[PDB]
C-alpha cells in the first residue's frame, strides 16, 4: 500500500532477476513497434512482461527494464507504482480482484465479496496461507452489464451468484481452468429473455453501398 | 446452415499469459520500417 | 515585425508570437500568482494558480501554459480569475500541515504569501489533513514532504538543469509522492538549488535549519570565490554572524544558481 | 422524421454484437465488412472527410465532438514527422462496456476503421490502446489483425492500393486516468498517465510529437459504413446534430441489463422498458437513472419520463449524454452511498497531477463519506457545491469535471434527502 521502497532480504536490488531468452525475443519484438529514439515507449509493455514471468515485480525487474531499454531507474519506478496492475508485492498464484462501483453494488457485488471472504478465510487486500489466492477490491472493470463480476489474473467471470463463485474458488483449489464467462443462463452481454434485437440474418457484403464506389 | 444460438467466441478459453505478447512476435514480420527521430533517445 | 497585441486589463502590449500569458501580463508590470512555473524550468501547467480569465471565453486559462492569442484581454483582476485563485489557494491549503513556525520558510514562503495575497482568510476543510512520509536524500535538503504542494520542480530541476533524473512521483492522486522511491541520497553539484526553487519548506537547507528567520537577516550582495566563475550570491547574517549565501540573478553567470561548495 | 428508437436489424453497424457469429475474417466479410475497401482507400482523404462531415457523426468518446470537424485537423501536409491514429480503447467509465464487444466481437470492423480513419488523416500506422483488464478482448483483436496482415488488408500495400498501414495494439496497465487522450498519448509513451494541457492539441503535438488523432472505438468502427452506406444514411437517424446509431449499456437496476444498439434519440423510457425488460420493480420503482455512465449527473423519474438519449436533449436535462451507458437505481437504492461510491471511484482513479482533482476529490470524497452516515449538518451541502465549483473548469483534464458533475447532480436532485439523513444522524446521536 506503500509507495517508497524498502530493501528487505526478499526485495532488493541483489534480488535476482533476468529475463528467459524467448521473454528476449518478445521484449525485441515490443520494441520494434515503435520509433526509433522512442525506446522508452516500451516501458510499460516490457515491465508488464516482467510481471507475467515473475507474477510480481520485485525492484530487480525495474531495474531490469531500466537497464534493457536505456532509461533511468525511477522513470521505471513511477510507471510501477502510478498503475495498479503492477504487483510490488508478491501476490498470490490466483489474484482475485472483485469489482465494487457503483452498477456492480447496485446488483449486490458485496454479497460475493463477502462470499470470497469467507470461502477463503481471508479479508480485502490479504492472502490466504498456502500462497494461492490474493483477495484485493478493484474498480471498474468493463463488464458492467454483467454485473456483478470478478477478475482472476486475466479472465472475467460474470453474472455472478455466491454459489457461483464459491464454485470458481473450488475449481480454482481443486487445480482445474474455469470457463471465463457469465455463470448466468446468457452468453455474453444479450438480454436475457431472449434477444431483443439482431434476430434478423446479417445482410452480407455489398448491402446498402451507395453509387460511384 | 444460419444459426444465431451459439456463442463462437470460445477462442478466449484457450488463452495463455503470453499469447498477446506471441502475437506481438508473430506480426513482428509483417510490419512497416519504423520512423527514426535521429537521435538513439532524447537523452542521447 | 511579427508582433502581435494582445491586451492586459485593456492596455496594448506587443508580444513576440509564442509568448504565454503570464509573459504577456509581465510585460505590462503584472506578476501572474503561480507555484509550479519557473521561467528557468520547463512548463508543467499542474499547480493551476495562474487561472485567468481571457475575455470573451468561459472558462480560465493556464497563464504559464497557454500562448497569447491575437487581440485576447487577459482579466487579470477580474471576479472569476480572484475565484479561481481563491479555489485554489484552499485546495493548496487543505492539506498542507500548520507547521509555519516551525517551518524554515515561514516569512520567507510564496505560500503564506500569496495566501495572504490571492486566497481567502479562513478554511471550509473540516476534515483530517495528509501525512508524508519524509526522505533521507542526502545530508544538505532536509526533507518535509508534508509540505510538499507537488509542483514538480524536484523534477524539472534534476531532469533538466542538475541532470540526475533520479527524482520524480510515485503513487497516484492524494497520494502522489515526490521522492527518489528508493533510499537515494541525490547529491549532484547543484544539490542545493532545490532548496531556492522549492516554494515551500519541504526542502529546507540541513544546515541552515532553525539558526535564522528571513526578516532579521541583512543582506549583503557579493561574490563567489569557491570558483572562478564568479556567482553573484547574497550572503545573509544575523547580528554581525554570516547565516546562509543565496544566490544572485545575473543573467550571464550563474544564472540564478549557485553551487553546492558555494552555498 | 419525428419520433425515434425501433431501429432495424438491416440498419444495424455492429451486427455480431452479441457473439453469436464468428468474429473472425471468414466471418467478417460474410457480414459486410472489407467490401470495396480498396475503392474507399483510393477515393482519397477529402472524400472520406465529406462522407464522415456529411454523416454528421460526432465523438462516440463521451464529449460529441464532430468527427469530421475533428480528422480534418489532420487534412495538412507533413513537415518531416509521421502522422499517427490512435484508437481509445481503454473504457474505464463505470457503466460503459461497448467498446470490450467492439474488440471482442466485431474486431475486423475496428481494424478495417483504422485503416480508413488513417487514410483520411494521412496517417502512417494505428495505435490500439487497449486497456490491459481485457486481455482475452485484446489477444481476439491480435488475432483479428494477424488473419488482417495475412490477407494483405493491412501493412504494406494495404489492401491492393498501394497503401501502408500498420496496426498496433498496446495493453494498459490499470488505470482510468490513461483514456484521456493525452494521458493515453503519455501511457503510450511510456509514462505516467497524466494529462498534457491543451493547446497543443494532440492534431499538432500529439504521440512521440508526431500529428495524432486519437478517437474511440465506436466513432472508429462505425466509418467503413459510414463509408460504405454513405453518409446520409447515417445522418437519417436521430436529430439534427444527434445523427446515427448507437451503442447503449443499460446495467443497474433493471430485469435484462445489455448492451443494445439503438436509433440515437430514442426516449430513455422507451429503451429502458424495451431492451432491458424494464426497472426490477416497475417504473413507479425507478428513482434515478445516470444516463451516460458515471462522468454525467443523475437525473430523477420525473426527468426520465420524456426525456430523449441524444446529446441535446440530455444538455436539456442539466446532464450529458456522455458515454451514452444508463445506469438505472432504484427507489431501494441507498442514492448517496452509490454517489460516494462513484466520488470513490474518481478518488482512486485520479492522476494526482495538477491541485484542484487531486485536492478537492479527496475533499469531496471526505465529505461524501460523512454525508452517506449523516454526520454533518446542512451548511456543508451548499459549501460541498462550492467545491465542486471550484473544481469544474480549473483542471488540466475532465476528470475534475467528471467528478464534480455527479456531486452537482445528487445535490440538486436529493438535497431534501441529504438534509433528512444528517438531521435523523442529529437526533439519534445527539
Ligand atoms: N468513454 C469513456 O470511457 C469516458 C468518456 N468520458 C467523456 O469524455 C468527455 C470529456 O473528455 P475530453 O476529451 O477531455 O473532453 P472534450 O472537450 O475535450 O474533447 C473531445 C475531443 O474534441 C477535441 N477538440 C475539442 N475542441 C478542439 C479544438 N478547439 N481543437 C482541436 N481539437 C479539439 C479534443 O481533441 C478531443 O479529442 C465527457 O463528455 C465525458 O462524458 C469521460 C470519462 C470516460
Ligand atoms: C478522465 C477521462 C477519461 C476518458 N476516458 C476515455 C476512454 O476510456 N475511452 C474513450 O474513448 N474516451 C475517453 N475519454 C474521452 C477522450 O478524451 C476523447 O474525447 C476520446 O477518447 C476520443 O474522442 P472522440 O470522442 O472523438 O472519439 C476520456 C476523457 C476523460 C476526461
Ligand atoms: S511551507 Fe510555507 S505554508 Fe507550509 S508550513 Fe512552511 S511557511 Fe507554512
Ligand atoms: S518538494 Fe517543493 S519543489 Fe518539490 S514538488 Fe514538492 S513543493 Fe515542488
Ligand atoms: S484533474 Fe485529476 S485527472 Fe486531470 S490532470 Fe489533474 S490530477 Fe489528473
Ligand atoms: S462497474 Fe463493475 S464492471 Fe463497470
Ligand atoms: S503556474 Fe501555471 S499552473 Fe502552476
Ligand atoms: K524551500
Amino acid at each position: 500500500a506503500l509507495f517508497v521502497h524498502r530493501d528487505t532480504p526478499k526485495n532488493n536490488p541483489e534480488t535476482p532477476f533476468d529475463f528467459t531468452p524467448e521473454n528476449y525475443k518478445r521484449i525485441e519484438a515490443i520494441v520494434k513497434n515503435y520509433p526509433e529514439g522512442h525506446k522508452a515507449a516500451a516501458v510499460l509493455p516490457v515491465l508488464d512482461l516482467a510481471q507475467r514471468q515473475n507474477g510480481w515485480l520485485p525492484i530487480s525487474a525495474m531495474n531490469k527494464v531500466a537497464e534493457i531499454l536505456q532509461v533511468p531507474p525511477m522513470r521505471v519506478y513511477e510507471v510501477a507504482t502510478f498503475y495498479t496492475m503492477y504487483n510490488r508485492k508478491p501476490v498470490g498464484k490466483y489474484h482475485i480482484q472483485v469489482c465494487t462501483t457503483t452498477p456492480c453494488m447496485l446488483r449486490n457485488s458485496d454479497s460475493i465479496l463477502e462470499a470470497i471472504q469467507k470461502k477463503l478465510g481471508i479479508k480485502v487486500g490479504e492472502t490466504t496461507p498456502d500462497k494461492l489466492f490474493t483477495l484485493i477490491e478493484v474498480e471498474c472493470l468493463g463488464a458492467c452489464v454483467n454485473a456483478p463480476m470478478v477478475q482472476i489474473n486475466d479472465n472475467y467471470y460474470e453474472d455472478l451468484t455466491p454459489k457461483d463463485i464459491e464454485e470458481i474458488i473450488d475449481e480454482l483449489k481443486a487445480g482445474k481452468i474455469p470457463k471465463p464467462g457469465p455463470r448466468s443462463g446468457r452468453f455474453s452481454c444479450e438480454p436475457a429473455g431472449g434477444l431483443t434485437s439482431l434476430t434478423e440474418p446479417p445482410k452480407g457484403p455489398g448491402f446498402g453501398v451507395q453509387a460511384g464506389l | 446452415p444460419f444459426d444465431n444460438t451459439t456463442y463462437k467466441n470460445l477462442q478466449h478459453h484457450d488463452y495463455s499469459t503470453y499469447t498477446f505478447l506471441d502475437l506481438n512476435l508473430d506480426l513482428s514480420k509483417f510490419r512497416m520500417p519504423q520512423p527514426s527521430s535521429g537521435r538513439e533517445s532524447p537523452r542521447h | 515585425s511579427n508582433l502581435i497585441e494582445v491586451f492586459v486589463d485593456g492596455q496594448s502590449v506587443m508580444v513576440e508570437p509564442g509568448t504565454t500569458v503570464l509573459q504577456a501580463c509581465e510585460k505590462v508590470g503584472m506578476q501572474i500568482p503561480r507555484f509550479c512555473y519557473h521561467e528557468r524550468l520547463s512548463v508543467a501547467g499542474n499547480c493551476r494558480m495562474c487561472l485567468v480569465e481571457i475575455e470573451k471565453a468561459p472558462k480560465v486559462v493556464a497563464a504559464c501554459a497557454m500562448p497569447v492569442m491575437k487581440g485576447w484581454n487577459i482579466l487579470t483582476n477580474s471576479e472569476k480569475t480572484k475565484k479561481a485563485r481563491e479555489g485554489v489557494m484552499e485546495f493548496l491549503l487543505a492539506n498542507h500541515p500548520l507547521d509555519c513556525p516551525i517551518c524554515d520558510q515561514g516569512g520567507e514562503c510564496d505560500l503564506q504569501d500569496q495566501s495572504m495575497m490571492f486566497g481567502s482568510d479562513r478554511s471550509r476543510f473540516l476534515e483530517g489533513k495528509r501525512a508524508v512520509e519524509d526522505k533521507n536524500i542526502g545530508p544538505l535538503v532536509k526533507t518535509i514532504m508534508t509540505r510538499c504542494i507537488q509542483c514538480t520542480r524536484c523534477i524539472r530541476f534534476a531532469s533538466e538543469i542538475a541532470g540526475v533524473d533520479d527524482l520524480g512521483t510515485t503513487g497516484r492522486g492524494n497520494d502522489m509522492q515526490v521522492g527518489t522511491y528508493i533510499e537515494k541520497m541525490f547529491m549532484s553539484e547543484l544539490s542545493g538549488n532545490i532548496i531556492d526553487i522549492c516554494p515551500v519548506g519541504a526542502l529546507t537547507s540541513k544546515p541552515y535549519a532553525f539558526t535564522a528567520r528571513p526578516w532579521e537577516t541583512r543582506k549583503t550582495e557579493s561574490i563567489d570565490v569557491m570558483d572562478a566563475v564568479g556567482s553573484n550570491i547574497v550572503v545573509s547574517t544575523r547580528t554581525g554572524e554570516v547565516m546562509r549565501i543565496l544566490p544572485r540573478m545575473h543573467e550571464d553567470i550563474n544564472e540564478e544558481w549557485i553551487s553546492d561548495k558555494t552555498r | 422524421k419525428t419520433s425515434f428508437g425501433s431501429l432495424k436489424d438491416e440498419d444495424r453497424i455492429f451486427t455480431n454484437l452479441y457473439g453469436r457469429h464468428d468474429w473472425r475474417l471468414k466471418g467478417a466479410q460474410s457480414r459486410g465488412d472489407w467490401y470495396k475497401t480498396k475503392e474507399i482507400l483510393l477515393k482519397g482523404p477529402d472524400w472520406i472527410l465529406g462522407e464522415v462531415k456529411t454523416s454528421g457523426l460526432r465523438g462516440r468518446g463521451g464529449a460529441g465532438f464532430p468527427t469530421g470537424l475533428k480528422w480534418s485537423f489532420m487534412n495538412k501536409p507533413s513537415d518531416g514527422r509521421p502522422k499517427y491514429l490512435v484508437v481509445n480503447a481503454d473504457e474505464g467509465e463505470p457503466g460503459t462496456c461497448k467498446d470490450r464487444e467492439i474488440i471482442r466481437h466485431d474486431p475486423h470492423k475496428l481494424v478495417e476503421g483504422c485503416l480508413v480513419g488513417g487514410r483520411a488523416m494521412g496517417a502512417r500506422a494505428a495505435y490500439i490502446y487497449i486497456r490491459g483488464e481485457f486481455y482475452n478482448e485484446a489477444s481476439n483483436l491480435q488475432v483479428a489483425i494477424r488473419e488482417a496482415y495475412e490477407a494483405g488488408l493491412i501493412g504494406k500495400n494495404a489492401c491492393g492500393s498501394g497503401y501502408d498501414f500498420d496496426v498496433f495494439v498496446v495493453r494498459g496497465a490499470g488505470a482510468y486516468i490513461c483514456g484521456e487522450e493525452t494521458a493515453l498519448i503519455e501511457s503510450i509513451e511510456g509514462k505516467q498517465g497524466k494529462p498534457r494541457l491543451k493547446p497543443p492539441f494532440p492534431a499538432d503535438v500529439g504521440v512521440f510529437g508526431c500529428p495524432t488523432t486519437v478517437a474511440n472505438v465506436e466513432t472508429v468502427a462505425v466509418s467503413p459504413t459510414i463509408c460504405r452506406r454513405g453518409g446520409a444514411w447515417f445522418a437519417s437517424f436521430g436529430r439534427e446534430r444527434n445523427s446515427g446509431t448507437k451503442l447503449f449499456n443499460i446495467s443497474g437496476h433493471v430485469n435484462n441489463p445489455c448492451t443494445v444498439e439503438e436509433e440515437m434519440s430514442v426516449p430513455l423510457k422507451e429503451l429502458i422498458e424495451k431492451h432491458a425488460g424494464g426497472v426490477t420493480g416497475g417504473w413507479d420503482n425507478l428513482l434515478a437513472v445516470i444516463p451516460g455512465g458515471s462522468s454525467t449527473p443523475l437525473i430523477p423519474k420525473s426527468v426520465c419520463e420524456t426525456v430523449l438519449m441524444d446529446f441535446d436533449a440530455l444538455i436539456q436535462a442539466q446532464t450529458g449524454l456522455g458515454t451514452a451507458a444508463v445506469i438505472v437505481m432504484d427507489r431501494s437504492t441507498d442514492i448517496v452511498k452509490a454517489i460516494a461510491r462513484l466520488i470513490e471511484f474518481y478518488k482512486h482513479e485520479s492522476c494526482g497531477q495538477c491541485t484542484p482533482c487531486r485536492e478537492g476529490v479527496d475533499w469531496m470524497n471526505k465529505v461524501m463519506a460523512r454525508f452517506v452516515r449523516g454526520d454533518a449538518r446542512p451548511a456543508e451541502i451548499d459549501s460541498l457545491w462550492e467545491i465542486s465549483k471550484q473544481i469544474e473548469g480549473h483542471t488540466i483534464c475532465a476528470l475534475g469535471d467528471g467528478a464534480a458533475w455527479p456531486v452537482q447532480g445528487l445535490i440538486r436532485h436529493f438535497r431534501p434527502e441529504l438534509e433528512e439523513r444528517m438531521q435523523r444522524f442529529a437526533q439519534q446521536h445527539q
